[PDB]
RNA sequence: GGUAAAAUGGCUGAGAAGCAUUGGACUGUAAAUCUAAAGACAGGGGUUAGGCCUCUUUUUACCAGCUCCGAGCUCG
């Protein structure tokens, strides 16, 4: 038997996070609803995913499945064999529907265990599924709890530790509430002697648990037993490292970079609790925000004081949130690829969905996101990969919600995107959670310069689309990076353009099709050292994009889309002009910000200088390196 | 106290602890808190003992054992000899400096292993055709490498042909001709220049925090150079720190006329494949 | 006997010079300290009593030297014995290869002047001055001892100057003292080895230990007042001259 | 062999330097006659062959020997003999009093720089150009061979500006010999005694004349081809070093 | 040159004595090895060919002497060269308090029997021989060269009978080579230093690579054919008489 | 000084050693007389008082050495200094082509063992009396003073087998001084000239006094035992020879 | 910024042991010895029955994921 065991909130039921545990054992290591951003909350505070035998999840949900596909990659990309994942049945539907975006994913191998099957035991820990029911093949009311027990361990003579089990409960709404109760299964451990369970984690609205016969419930479990309640009701900061780079770059600009935002215990991120050891809620990692050690530091950097001092003493719609600015996989700084423009202060446009981008936006705009989710008129997704469309289901689901909130009439949102998706997300709604219900999608190609109308409801549809977005004229075009890529451009009435390329090479249609652009968001996956490599992989480099942005000749120029081998800044190339810029996290740029932008150069290289200096030195060694081949 | 109790309890077991204790080294074990800690001090205890043991066994088995020009006393005169070329090199010798400003960075092991260290490259450059004038900078009285040296040295320490002082190098030489040696310097060393004086940290550091030196260097804005050991060999595996014995030799080799590839014999084998 | 002798002494304001001036004048002999006027030589005189006085010259300087001379005639009335202690001395290379340096002639020249020119010109003086004494009965008018380090037989590294010097003054021992024999003045020379005066300060602390250890016996750095002694024994001893007496303690100085 | 050796002679317009040029030169070497320039030298480079030069030079200043041995490195590349062969020299009794006359001080000092201290300025100033030379098989880098005459052991009346010279010149032979010993350079000494140069036919006939039946064998002056015989075995043989050589036909000068 | 001379060497069937005489007979001389019956020169003589003859001799009885210089004359005619490379090598203290041991008398006895009473006897003997020669045309008739060893100047612990031997070969050069002055006989000794002679390269190798280093330069052990070079060098030059020469590489012996 | 210090003096019936004996007896220090039976020198022992004991020994003998050493410890009790003044001399060409004579052997070997013999078997002998002494607290044990003419550097004519014996105890001096210079026994050596002893006492002793350049007259034993009590008095003194000669360097 | 493997502070190992290092010895020619000192397999943690499990550092390799079915450059 193994020697310690402990458990781990990842994530607390924050709006912005959902909710996941991490079981964690010398020999085998689980996890719990593996959700949008667990990935990256996982990565950043070091919890590694080398030996996640089986993954949990609690209920056929998007809050809870949502990650799913990029742990999959990432696991595969470790190098694991083979994991199992366990809950509801429509999980094999699922994978199957997965496939439709990504590819075959031949590596990694992946087993089911649903509730039906037969119970699973490992060299740690015996883990039992309860199927449960709500009141009143795709199935909306259906929500697994879990029971974990022990492994007993012979005494060192020392007495024998009995197993202690935990259990992880999943209430969704009211209606769940008599179904649980009435199990029989639970009465089993509840009403007994019997390894009075440990720890109960549950995971349901504030609402729910006021009530009654829930109080009743986790009090019958007995005095001993603890209660751990992860219902969006945490106030803990997730995101450290994004809360530190964002406090420092408010420093320089407010405006550019703005500033982010019965006994039972209430999860907090990184809260633990040891079971094989002794029974203690360890609580000796959690995670403590403080705004003014991060100002003291940066204050403290060498060159930093001087440049905002030299560019402070120097001295709107449309405007622009770039919510992310990364590539691939999500990072501690950056996120995957988003862009939202505030077109009006009505209305709205999502220029690229990637997954967890509801989380950024509900990190930058607070408690505000129920009115912004009103004014999202259209999304845009531009070629298929994975990482620029994941997160479109959170956004639907969370709109949905937001619309109840505040009261308006559910119509459908405008998708611009290749006919491929529709596949994918027609699966998703038909095998595991309705959602076609909430979007009226408009394939790319139908909006092209020498496009023709495939149906009058299409045509219908983009009318209503430039009527809601108030703009003059919506076009798209074919990139070069891979089959069915497509940009886009928005001109408004009042006349300015917006040009959103996308993964791309350097393009002539791009170029022809946004000629005298206002503002243009280009790719600037790598620099000129590795320009084979993004001939090789489809990508275009910094002076590739500086070069078709002059050539096309837009007032500015903004790149994004950072590959991972960039940390925090990308290279500044004496190319940069007064038109180009650079893209980070949650900041805002309006039209009048333009000379602004070239100003700020000088603060962002004090602040970072240790980084590029050490970019600079790595790249140094590489050429060395290749120079002695 | 009661730490005997175990310590004999785990000798019956024969569980690598030693096979008797004195009094000092068990309340050194006692100012150990952490299990860890306790059960590697007692493997260093017990390691000891069977090597003290073993080589007694030695000493057993070795105990089953007209005109000439010279007597047979080589040993005096080996050593005179040594003290002559050494007192000639405290005058006209290029000077080799010691930094023993680490002296807060090591614990005790360190501390024990970088004496040690000084004691092999202070012999090996005494054996030199052509020795250093080695200085000891930032020596402390009756700081711990102090009393640790003049503890291993004896009545030795005050006749060793070796400039000891409390100053620092900066207070001896011009800051022009002053090179930091470390390993995360930028610049390459290329070739051993006869003007200059270099600067070797007195430090081990297996607890690795690289950039000390550097850092120290930096602080008084000193040159500093680095070893091309990249440039002319493999490296496989290995920090590219060396010892300070392996250093001196090095020195040595390069100031003797010798070559990069022949003063680069004194790395450890074990660290590169060979030579390019 | 030394008692009622006059004696001039080059140098006699610190180290072998002032050991042989006490030595003298506790016997009861009379000194001139013939030094530099930088050095405390008007103090050790003070010090001495009233057969002591304090000659300021420079031993290169012809006048200087005369005047100091001059001094002593009128102070004592004669000159019996001349003692040559004042001597300078350099460490450096004739060449060294690795660091690319070469032996500067000033320092050789100045060396030279110093230690073998000044020598030279004292002993030619007081010459002059013994040549007027009433012969003693028998048949010496003065006596002349000179002082040159062993490094005239063996010189170590960084040693050119002093040796070159050293050696010029034991290689003119003989013909002076042939010079003169006809007036009856007696030429001796002093080879003493590592003595501890504050010329040997100059080396570091340590290698002034190894050096006074590796003495044969006694395993020690010499004391003045031991060549004071030896200086004595030369002025009572009628029969020495022309000769070179090695004051080391058996000691061969290695590379 | 000496094939191929380029040597620099310092006083090579006559005595025993022309001598040793000669010799050198008839074996296959090179040599470079450094002498002063009214000392008809260029005329014996001439005689020489185009395998000897004549270089005007004052050993005594550092600037001519160092265009000496600029004109030798450019002419021929390389030196590797180094043999000095001049020397000025005087005769005046230290002090005599039958005549009230006093040794001059000039006279003291230009001996002593021509010989002694002119010696030290050509044997530092060669020691860098045989020190860039690449070490041969024995590891030498060349050679510097100096003399002395027998006056630094056995000086004569009159002799003492010279004795004196010629004993500093043998004292500082070990030191040099030591501080080039890591380079490579094989530091000699040669002591004449009487030879049939014009510094001793300058003397009158009938003292000439006497003094060569005074040698016990041969007795005869010094003939300087065979000096020139004893340079060459000193520069063959690789194991000679740091050693005076008396070639002096077991002659013992006497008052 | 050395063609056509009759050479007698002491101890000539080792060590320096074997290479002086391979080096004459290459050059043309004739050699006679003289060495005791066991030491095995017989095969020498026959390698170097009909041109040497071993001559089994004692150097301490005058028998042997005699008997070898007779077989010497008639085999070639006459002797013109002596060279005296034969003699034993004892090391002990004068006193060891420690261990309350004394050198005892006899070792110091049979030392002197052989380098020092052995060498004055062949050279008593040879002298004989030698002036039966027609005088030669620079009136010279044979040459006798001695081995002292530099244990004669600086001796180690334990040299004290070695050193009284060799000091006495040093000591007696000079009145002999006057004694040998009307005759025509030129006396000369050469003081070798360390060489690699078999009985001592038989040494362990770590203490003779730190004798090696010992030497300043060459740091080497010097070589016997560098010492037959040097005899040939003394036999060719004409005035060479009464004089020691040390070769031995500046190396002072450390006490 | 040298007052209660007892003095081993080899050769002291007559000559240097007589003379060194009266200086030293008459400083307040005790001497011994070691020479040959037949020098008469128990006359000059009575003589010079009861400080002064006649022990007869030849040096040659080792026997005899070793009974002279132990009347002197059963006289006074110790041995601080111990000066080696005997000797023998022969005057004779190594070879006379004229009359054919040659050196004898054994003419050669007889001064050599007087001379140079009998001095070692003296010394090593008179070392291990020194050794059993109190070191003093200077560190010395013992003086040795030999005594060697300056035929060791400028020989005569015939004076081959002199100058040989003579040049042996110079070069002998600093091997020794070095083997008992951790006992704390210095060794040194005085190198006198032409002296005015039994030998050397009408023409020829005439021209040789007049031969010295200063003071132009025969040596004096009272000089030669001032510089011997002057060695014995300075500490530093040690392993070198000194030349009472007067200036004077033999001619051919 | 990630993924994987490795880490001997005198050097090789083995998993014990050799070659080494420092202080002392006036060595009779095996001192080729005697004697005293220093012996920690990256560094922390844990446990542990070794041995594992984990954190950190360093060295050396490596770092996108377009799925369908037939029309077969477009169609769902
Ligand atoms: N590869 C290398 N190149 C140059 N100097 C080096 C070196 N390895 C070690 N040294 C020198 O020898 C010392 C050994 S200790 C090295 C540890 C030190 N904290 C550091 O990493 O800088 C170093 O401090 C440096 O002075
Ligand atoms: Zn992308
Ligand atoms: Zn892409």
């Amino acid at each position: 038997g193994p020697n310690t065991v402990y458990l781990q909130v990842v994530a607390a039921g924050s709006r912005d996070s959902g909710a996941a545990l991490y079981v964690f054992s010398e020999f085998n290591r689980y996890l719990f609803n593996c959700g949008e951003g667990v990935q990256r909350l996982m990565q950043e505070h070091k919890l590694k995913v080398a030996r996640l035998d089986n993954i949990f999840l609690t209920r056929m949900h998007w809050s809870n499945v949502g990650g799913l596909s990029g742990m999959i990659l990432t696991l595969k990309e470790t190098g694991l064999p083979k994991c199992v994942l366990s809950g509801p049945p429509q999980l094999e539907k699922y994978l199957e529907a997965i496939k439709i975006f990504s590819g075959p994913l031949k590596g990694i191998e992946l087993a089911v265990r649903p509730h039906s099957a037969p119970e699973y035991e490992d060299e740690t820990m015996t883990v039992y599924q309860i199927p449960i029911h709500s009141e009143q093949v795709r199935d909306s009311s259906l929500v697994v709890a879990f029971i974990c027990k022990l492994h007993l361990k012979r005494g060192n003579c020392t007495p024998p530790d009995p197993g202690a089990a935990f259990v992880v409960v999943e209430c969704p709404d009211e209606s769940f509430i008599q179904p649980i109760c009435e199990n029989a299964t639970f009465q089993r451990y509840q009403g007994k002697a019997d390894a009075p369970v440990a720890l109960v984690v549950h995971m349901a609205p504030a609402s729910v648990l006021v009530d009654s016969r829930y109080q009743q419930w986790m009090e019958r479990f007995g005095p001993d037993t603890q209660h751990l309640v992860l219902n969006e009701n945490c106030a803990s900061v997730h995101n450290l490292r994004s809360h530190k780079i964002q406090t420092q770059l408010n420093l320089i600009h407010p405006d550019i970079f703005p500033l982010l935002t019965v006994p039972m215990v209430q999860g907090e991120c990184l809260l633990k609790y040891q079971l094989r050891p002794r029974r203690e809620w360890q609580r000796d990692a959690i995670i403590t925000c403080n705004p003014e050690e991060f100002i003291v530091e940066a204050l403290q950097l060498p060159n930093f004081q001087q440049s905002v001092q030299e560019y402070r003493r120097s001295a709107q719609y449309p405007e622009i949130i770039f919510l992310g600015t990364g590539s691939a996989i999500p990072m501690k700084i950056r996120n995957v690829s988003a862009t939202l423009v505030n077109i009006s202060p009505d209305t709205s446009l999502l220029l690229d969905c990637g997954e967890g981008t509801f989380g950024q936006l509900c990190r930058h705009y607070g408690d505000q996101v129920d009115r912004v989710l009103g004014t999202l008129a259209a999304v845009f997704v531009s070629h298929l990969h994975a990482n620029h469309h994941t997160g479109l289901p959170s956004i639907l689901l969370q709109r949905e919600r937001a619309l109840a909130s505040l009261g308006k009439p559910l119509h459908p949102l405008l998708v611009v995107a290749p006919n491929q998706l529709k596949a994918w997300l027609q699966q998703y709604h038909n095998q595991c959670q309705e959602v076609l219900h909430h979007i009226s999608m408009i394939p790319a190609k139908c909006l092209q310069e020498g496009a023709e109308i495939s149906s009058p409801a299409v045509e219908r549809l983009i009318s209503s689309l430039l009527r809601t977005c108030d703009l003059e004229e919506f076009q798209t075009c074919l990139v070069r990076h891979c089959k069915h890529a497509f940009g886009c451009a928005l001109v408004h009435t009042s006349g300015w353009k917006v040009v959103y390329s996308g993964d791309t090479m350097p393009c002539e249609a791009l170029v022809r099709m946004g000629k005298d652009a206002t503002l243009l968001i280009h790719e600037a996956t790598l620099e000129d050292g590795l320009e084979e490599e993004a001939v090789e992989k489809t990508h275009s480099t910094t002076s590739q994009a500086i070069s078709v942005g002059m050539r096309m000749n837009a007032e500015f120029i903004m790149l994004n889309h950072f590959s991972q081998r960039y940390a925090k800044v990308p290279l500044f190339s004496p190319n940069f002009s007064e038109k180009v810029g650079v893209a980070f996290d949650h900041m805002k740029v309006c039209f009048g910000d333009f000379p602004t932008m070239p100003k700020l150069i000088p603060p962002l290289k004090a602040l970072f200088a240790g980084d590029i200096e050490e970019m600079e030195e790595r790249r140094e060694k590489r050429e060395l390196r290749q120079v002695r081949a | 106290a009661a730490t005997r109790e175990f310590i004999e309890m785990w000798r019956l077991l024969g569980r690598e602890v030693p096979e008797h204790i004195t009094e000092e080294e068990l309340k050194t074990l006692m100012e150990c808190v952490s299990n860890t800690a306790k059960k590697k001090y007692l493997k260093y205890l017990y390691t000891k003992e069977k090597v003290k043991k073993a080589r007694q066994i030695k000493k057993e088995m070795k105990a089953a054992a007209k005109n000439f020009l010279f007597l047979r006393l080589w040993d005096r005169n080996m050593d005179i000899a040594m003290g002559w070329k050494g007192a000639q090199a405290m005058q006209f010798g290029q000077p080799l400096v010691f930094d023993m400003a680490y002296e807060n960075y090591m614990k005790r092991k360190e501390l024990q292993n970088t004496v040690s260290q000084l004691l092999e490259s202070e012999g090996w450059n005494r054996r030199n055709v052509d020795p250093f004038h080695i200085y000891f900078c930032n020596l402390k009285i009756d700081g711990a490498l102090h009393r640790e040296l003049v503890k291993r040295y004896q009545e030795k320490w005050d006749k060793l042909l070796l400039t000891s002082t409390e100053k620092s190098h900066v207070d001896l030489f011009p800051k022009d001709s002053i090179i930091y040696l470390t390993a995360d310097s930028p610049n390459v060393m290329t070739t051993f220049r006869h003007d200059k004086v270099y600067v070797i940290g007195s430090f081990v550091d297996k607890s690795m925090q690289p950039g000390t030196s550097l850092a120290k260097a930096k602080r008084l804005n000193l040159a500093t150079e680095c070893l091309p050991l990249d440039k002319y060999l493999q490296w496989e595996i290995g920090n590219k720190n060396l010892t300070l014995d392996q250093m001196i030799r090095i020195l040595l080799c390069l100031k003797n006329n010798g070559n990069w590839q022949e003063a680069l014999q004194f790395v450890p084998k074990r660290k590169h494949t060979g030579f390019l | 006997s030394v008692k009622g002798l006059v004696a001039v002494i080059t140098g006699g304001a610190s180290g072998l010079g002032l050991a042989t001036a006490e030595r003298l004048v506790g016997q009861g002999a009379s000194a001139v300290l013939l030094d530099l006027p930088n050095s405390g030589g008007e103090a050790q005189a003070k010090k001495l009593g009233n057969n002591c006085v304090f000659a300021p010259a420079d031993v290169t300087s012809e006048k200087d030297v005369q005047t100091a001379l001059a001094l002593a005639k009128g102070k004592f009335g004669r000159v019996d014995v001349a003692v040559n202690c004042a001597g300078i001395a350099v460490a450096s290379k004739t060449y060294n290869l690795k660091k690319g340096q070469t032996h500067t002639l000033e320092d050789f020249q100045r060396v030279l002047d110093v230690n073998l020119m000044g020598t030279f010109n004292v002993i030619r003086l007081v010459a002059g001055e013994m040549g007027q004494n009433e012969p003693d009965q028998g048949g010496q008018r003065g006596v002349i001892i000179n002082t040159a380090s062993v490094a005239a037989f063996e010189g170590q590294v960084g040693q050119a100057a002093y040796s070159a010097s050293k050696g010029g003054i034991v290689g003119m021992t003989l013909p002076i003292a042939r010079d003169l024999a006809p007036i009856g003045i007696r030429v001796m020379t002093i080879a003493p080895g590592l003595f501890g005066t504050p010329l040997l300060t100059s080396l570091p602390e340590k290698v002034c230990n190894f050096l006074a250890s590796q003495v044969p016996f006694p395993s020690r750095l010499g004391d003045p007042a031991e060549y004071a002694h030896l200086v004595q024994a030369i002025i009572e001893n009628p029969f020495l001259n022309g000769e070179v007496i090695r004051l080391d303690g058996a000691i061969r100085m290695q590379p």
